[PDB]
């Protein structure tokens, strides 16, 4: 029943859709990789924080980290060009990501594409 | 107008 090669990689999505999707599920520390919109062969790393924007009744704040792609590698903010998103993401899944302000984005739930129905 | 241009986080590194 739909058994094959699954993963977190989505394909096409906009920072506007992610925030809606990620939140829709309601899973903290949920990251999802999507293709850029106005960037050259680039991607965007969207992660759902376990912290609400307001309080009890508001959606979880998301973090869009511009993902740079150098030919066949990936990086964010720094030069560290991972062999692939699988490594760049995994490394963060254990270590995590640090935002300028200080926020620590953790990736434990590999947001899967999901059967787009409806 | 009233567009939705989400902002990205400016991670911090050696830089």
């Amino acid at each position: 029943g739909s058994s094959g090669s699954s993963g977190w990689y989505h394909g096409h999505m906009s920072g506007g859709q992610a925030e809606t999707l990620l939140q829709a599920k309601g899973e903290p520390w949920t990251f999802l990789v999507r293709e850029s919109l106005s960037q050259p062969g680039d991607f965007v790393l969207s992660v759902l924080s376990d912290q609400p924007k307001a309080g009890p009744g508001s959606p979880l704040r998301v973090t869009h980290i511009k993902v740079m792609c150098e030919g066949g590698r990936y990086t964010v903010g720094g030069l560290e060009t991972f062999d692939s998103l699988t490594d760049l993401v995994e490394h963060f899944k254990k270590t995590g990501i640090e935002e300028a302000s200080g926020a620590f984005v953790y990736l434990r739930q590999p947001y899967y594409s999901g059967p787009s129905s409806g | 107008a009233t567009e939705q241009e989400i902002t990205y986080a400016e991670l911090n590194l050696q830089k």
